[PDB]
């Protein structure tokens, strides 16, 4: 720091000395300007008008230049002077973003203070190449059960969350965010803390405020940031927000830390790109989209990566979100993102209303990484679980017709129903990995087959309270060793036996 | 103690910020008054532009 | 116990930074004196027990 | 060297003006005054000494009036035994971070195909160690092979298994071309080849390297790269292979991942290049842009290139123009299915859509031909009973129909086999099944010697003897 | 109707041939003792 009179005034006095290109707007319409001049413009650079509004130059035609505006076009008047700053569009990075809400360009909208960050980063960047990478070996604890068991997620992955409207997409992401506060509070190792970024494209400010409220109510903002490019926000801001999020996440990825980024309504980005190109008179493709949509999403998703031990060892996981219409995944955007993602998490309304919540279809849903992003203790249970659920899914359709079956098949149906009733969860109620392991142990070793299906929802909670009270040591041992030795196996079985003795259910 | 020092540093920063802010506002207002008041500054600025 | 013996001592604040970064340097001095006066008695009780 | 000036910039398209000596089409231009190297490929002539070009790298940071230098030839990639063991870009630059390519020669990626007078060779049989492949769709040693499938069916996994079971034993060379696939996948392929001796990197005390041995070359035009690069990286790898074919007379292998991206990266720029769109959204110049490649991919009287192309099939729709036009260009075909992959039958090959020019009684004997056709008849009968079973039930079926259904189900289970590459998914070890063993087992199953054996034992068994071993085990644990 | 028929068929076939495979596993080692490791 420094003192005002003797230093700052001298500095400004030394600063004031100075003396001795520009263009003019030619056409204006629909949040877009066409200028004449500025022959020394970089394609993609920031531009400043004579009223404070900003813009981005995209079409460097021969006669004119095509700029997209970050706001309303009432300020531009077909003749206003325009000046280029020379900066490519960039955003601040650092821990000053944690706990804050910002627009597509890093300008805060929380209403509490400016952004204390000194280092910036370019929005559109080259992804990291083949050599500075490694395989995915660490898990990303989502807090859910069916995800963490059957569709695991690693640190460095790019897993899609695809479904219909009102199916639990944001809720899945919010539980993924909420599960991390324990992991972060119970350490000071930044290599182990998981920071989070939530980009919201097309959402309404009421929804974003509800999300911020749900996170503040659970202390889940000191390790997150939010990037709100809502519907009133212009098309270029909606189109730029996810690249800004990836720029904010590359600081973690490169600085040895970890991160997760959730693009919410990733189809509104493509809508905005269509809008921009069609108002820039670019010709469309199919569904009126351009052909550069693949190169629009590939640039973005290839920034998620797991770096090597020479580049710090960081990671940036990605969890894009997509809304389909009538379950049509034969469309263009779903097809592109499935062809450029490391997995899928499908969500259905039939399963959402049948009683399965989260309504994850574990057949279509996959994760190419798979067990490598899974703990051994969870592998042991989840292999059997996947096998049993495959069998149940095969057999239940024929079983429902009232036929009479043997015991080897009745056991399949019973175990499948038990697991299907176990994997249900309330919203904003995530669980630790050790507790998931214990619950799925109870479900897999047959301590729920005779029990009634409707009673499992309270079996689960009572067992959770029981093991949290009297058998925390088993949980700590599983959390540390990350496996199930015979000792922990026996201790857990004994705890379950004590619980079933102490308690009584309808069967 | 660390949180105390972070708070006091931030307070000092905002102090110096507001200080230079008002120092500029007031210098600007003083010049906007003196220019419109005095006749000499007009021809002085004329000569300044000419020689510039 | 495990918590307060896993990191060991990563805090270890250094007044060389703050004496420079701060302009008052009138209450900072008394505060630092308090700090070193409490840390002395802490290490005293530690070595005594 | 000529000199030109950028006139306008639109995405991956750059219009350039020269004062004299316009360059021919497909020639390469270098941008001067840029951060990194930036190459442009001519595509059109517009008049007034103006041309239109496609950029290999991103146009971000480009300015109008920036200067451009013509090279007098298209993108020339280096060639020799010095590219072996090494990774290269579309423009020949290495991206393995091991040094520059000390090649004594370069070839233009744009060449003319071998004429009709340069004939093929005998339809040599290729042994992969895969059962359904070796039986129903035999792969040719000197002909093109196709792996058609959507997303999540095991294309690059099948290619990795083929590489393990062919390239290591191969005495000739091999080339891999990644056209718009994942970078994790590229890293994994490079690591596995360095592990399994397909690449032999030896660092030196003076900071250099030595790739001696290393009978493989790799090329990458991955997703992060723009169009023009995704398009031309296949031509680059194909020139790298044409070098070994023509001059060294070697036998060569050529794996390509997501060739569909080529067409996609054409359609991404066609409407910017002023072409009218064709049907659903691909470009007009699909069949010619694909044929100029495929006809360069062929055996000649100097060498041979066995090629294996993976074809993305969007939404599992084989009526799409790109696969429709690509089926005609292949000697062997292999179509993967989701209805089959859902059953855990891996490889998820549909033997009623897979074909091959080789499956004829004169090439493979009648013991093979009749076995294959009997298998296909059995599987079609089982498919022509699915509705009867779904509606009425097994109670209605005669014992002939029960025996046929059981044989078809057993055959389906028998076809699936574990892979070494899939060990990190399944944990089971991998198998290599020779062709006489496959033919013996299929003849046995069709003759009815093993109908009594249970279907589960049949599943995930490399050989019939293994099936017996698992049935014995299951009976022991049954009692 | 499509997934309905497919899953019904798959379940029925699975059950039927599970029963048949159980029976065959019962009656295998008798009629094929050359595989039985009891005699090896
Ligand atoms: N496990 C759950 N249990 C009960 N209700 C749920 C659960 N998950 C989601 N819901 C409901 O799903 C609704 C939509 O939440 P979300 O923010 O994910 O919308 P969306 O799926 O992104 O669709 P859109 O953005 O178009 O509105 C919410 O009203 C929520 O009540
Ligand atoms: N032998 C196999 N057994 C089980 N699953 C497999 C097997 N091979 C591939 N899979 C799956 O195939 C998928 C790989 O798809 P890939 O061919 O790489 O790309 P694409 O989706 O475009 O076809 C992985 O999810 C992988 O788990």
């Amino acid at each position: 720091a420094k003192i005002s009179p003797s230093e700052m005034s001298r500095l400004l006095e030394e600063r004031i000395a100075g003396w001795k290109e520009v263009g003019r707007v030619v056409s204006v319409g629909d949040g877009i300007a066409r200028l004449f001049g500025l022959e020394g413009v970089q394609a993609g650079e920031l531009v400043e008008f004579q009223n404070g509004m900003t813009g981005m130059a995209l079409n460097l035609e021969t006669d004119n230049v095509g700029v997209v505006i970050f706001g309303d076009d009432r300020s531009v008047l077909e003749g206003d002077s325009v000046k280029r700053t020379g900066r490519i569009v960039d955003v601040p990075i650092g821990p000053g973003l944690l706990g804050r809400v910002v627009d597509a360009l890093g300008n805060p909208i929380d209403g509490k203070g400016p952004i204390p960050a000194k280092e910036r980063r370019r929005v559109e960047l080259k992804a990291p190449g083949i050599i500075p990478r490694k395989s995915v070996h660490e898990p990303m604890m989502t807090g859910l059960k069916c995800v963490d068991a059957l569709v695991p997620v690693g640190r460095g992955q790019r897993e899609l969350i695809i479904g219909d409207r009102q199916t639990g997409k944001t809720a899945v992401a919010v539980d993924a965010i909420i599960n991390q506060k324990e992991i972060n509070d119970s350490t000071d190792d930044e290599s182990k803390k998981l920071y989070c970024i939530y980009v919201a494209v097309g959402q309404k400010r009421s929804t974003v405020a509800q999300i911020v409220k749900a996170l503040e109510q659970r202390d889940a903002m000191k390790y997150t940031t939010v990037v709100a490019a809502t519907a009133s926000e212009a098309a270029p801001l909606q189109f730029l927000a996810p690249y800004s999020g990836c720029a904010m996440g590359e600081w973690f990825r490169d600085s040895g830390r970890h991160c997760v980024i959730i693009y919410d309504d990733l189809s509104k980005q493509a809508t905005a790109y269509r809008q921009m190109s069609l108002l820039l008179r670019r010709p469309p493709g199919r569904e009126a989209y351009p052909g550069d949509v693949f190169y629009l999403h590939s640039r973005l998703l290839e920034r998620a990566a797991k770096m090597g031990d020479k580049s710090g060892g960081g990671s940036l996981t990605a969890l894009p979100v997509i809304e389909t219409q009538a379950g049509d995944v034969s469309a263009y955007i779903p097809t592109n993102v499935i062809s450029i993602t490391d997995g899928q998490i499908f969500l259905e309304t039939e399963l959402f209303y049948k009683g399965i919540r989260p309504a994850i279809n574990v057949g279509l849903s996959v994760s190419r990484v798979g067990s490598a992003a899974q703990v051994k203790a969870m592998k042991q249970v989840a292999g059997t679980m996947k096998l049993e659920l495959a069998q149940y899914r095969e057999v239940a359709a024929f079983a429902q017709f009232g036929s009479d079956l043997d015991a080897s098949t009745r056991q399949l149906l019973t175990r499948g129903t038990a697991l299907t009733e176990l994997l249900k969860q309330r919203q904003y109620s995530p669980m630790k990995n050790s507790v998931q392991v214990c619950v799925l142990y109870c479900g897999v070793k047959g301590y729920l087959d005779p029990l009634d299906p409707k009673e499992i929802s309270r079996f689960e909670s009572l067992f959770i309270d029981y093991i949290n009270a009297n058998h925390q040591d088993i949980l700590k041992t599983i959390e540390t060793e990350k496996e199930l030795s015979e000792k922990t196996e026996a201790k857990l079985r004994a705890a379950v036996d004590e619980f079933v003795a102490m308690n009584e259910f309808k069967k | 103690l660390v949180e105390k020092l972070n708070g006091i540093q931030q307070a000092e920063k905002l102090i110096q910020g507001s200080l230079q802010d008002v120092m500029i506002r007031e210098i600007v207002s003083s010049f906007k008054d003196l220019y419109k008041s005095r006749p000499e500054l007009h021809d002085a600025a004329m000569q300044s532009a000419i020689q510039g | 116990i495990e918590r307060q013996s896993t990191p060991g001592k990563p805090q270890q604040i250094d007044w060389a930074k703050w004496e420079s970064q701060i302009a008052h340097k009138d209450i900072l001095n008394c505060l630092k004196t308090f700090y070193t006066n409490q840390v002395q008695i802490l290490d005293r009780a530690l070595g005594a027990l | 060297t000529n000199h030109g000036r950028i006139t306008q910039v639109i995405g991956a398209v750059v219009d350039v003006h020269f004062d004299e000596q316009l360059p021919p089409i497909l020639n390469s231009l270098e941008v001067q005054g840029h951060t990194n190297r930036l190459v442009l490929e001519v595509a059109q002539h517009l008049g007034e000494n103006t041309v239109r070009t496609i950029a290999m790298d991103a146009t971000e940071g480009l300015v109008r009036g920036q200067k451009v230098v013509d090279t007098g030839a298209p993108i020339q990639v280096p060639v020799g035994v010095e590219t072996l063991g090494r990774i290269m870009n579309v423009i020949g630059e290495p991206v393995d971070e091991c040094g520059p390519v000390p090649a004594k020669k370069t070839y233009s990626i744009h060449r003319a195909a071998p004429l009709f007078a340069d004939q093929s060779t005998e339809p040599g049989l290729l042994q992969t160690g895969i059962k359904v492949v070796d039986l129903l769709a035999p792969y040719a040693k000197g002909g093109k092979i196709g792996l058609f499938g959507g997303a999540g069916v095991g294309k690059t996994v099948l290619i990795m298994e083929l590489i393990n079971n062919v390239a290591n034993k191969h005495g000739g060379f091999s080339v891999f071309a990644g056209v718009g696939e994942r970078t994790r996948e590229g890293n994994d392929l490079y690591h596995e080849m360095m592990t399994t001796g397909v690449i032999k990197r030896k660092k030196l005390e003076d900071g250099k390297f030595d790739f001696t041995g290393s009978k493989a070359a790799l090329v990458y035009g991955q997703m992060n790269e723009p169009p023009g690069a995704r398009a031309r990286v296949a031509l680059t790898a194909l020139s790298v292979a044409e070098y070994f074919r023509d001059e060294q007379g070697q036998d060569v292998l050529l794996f390509i991942d997501n060739i569909y991206r080529f067409t996609q990266a054409g359609s991404e720029v066609s409407a910017l290049l002023g072409r009218i769109p064709s049907a659903v959204g691909y470009q007009p110049t699909l069949a010619t842009d694909l044929g100029q490649l495929q006809e360069r991919i062929t055996t000649t009287k100097k060498g041979s290139i066995t090629s294996v192309q993976a074809v993305y099939v969007p939404a599992d729709d084989l009526t799409d123009p790109a696969p429709a036009t690509t089926f005609a260009h292949l000697d062997a075909t292999t179509v993967l299915s989701r209805q089959i992959a859902e059953l855990g039958i891996y490889p998820a090959v549909d033997p009623l859509d897979s074909t091959s020019r080789m499956l004829a009684p004169e090439i493979v004997g009648q013991e093979h031909y009749d076995t294959a056709r009997a298998t296909q008849k059995l599987l079609q009968d089982y498919k022509s009973l699915q509705d009867i079973i779904a509606i009425l039930g097994m109670d209605e079926l005669s014992e002939e129909d029960k025996l046929v259904v059981s044989r078809a189900r057993k055959i389906q289970r028998f076809l699936s086999q574990p892979f070494t590459v899939a060990e990190v998914f399944t944990g089971k070890p991998g198998r290599f099944v020779e062709l006489p063993e496959t033919i013996k087992s299929a003849q046995t199953i069709l003759r009815g010697e093993c109908d009594d054996l249970p279907e589960m034992a049949f599943y995930m068994c490399g050989g019939l003897e293994e099936v017996r071993s698992k049935a014995v085990k299951m009976a022991q644990e049954a009692a | 109707s499509v997934k309905f028929m497919d899953q019904k068929r798959s379940g029925e076939e699975t059950v039927y041939f599970k029963k048949e495979d159980e029976a065959l596993l019962r009656n295998l080692l008798a009629n094929h003792p050359e595989y039985d490791p009891k005699y090896s």
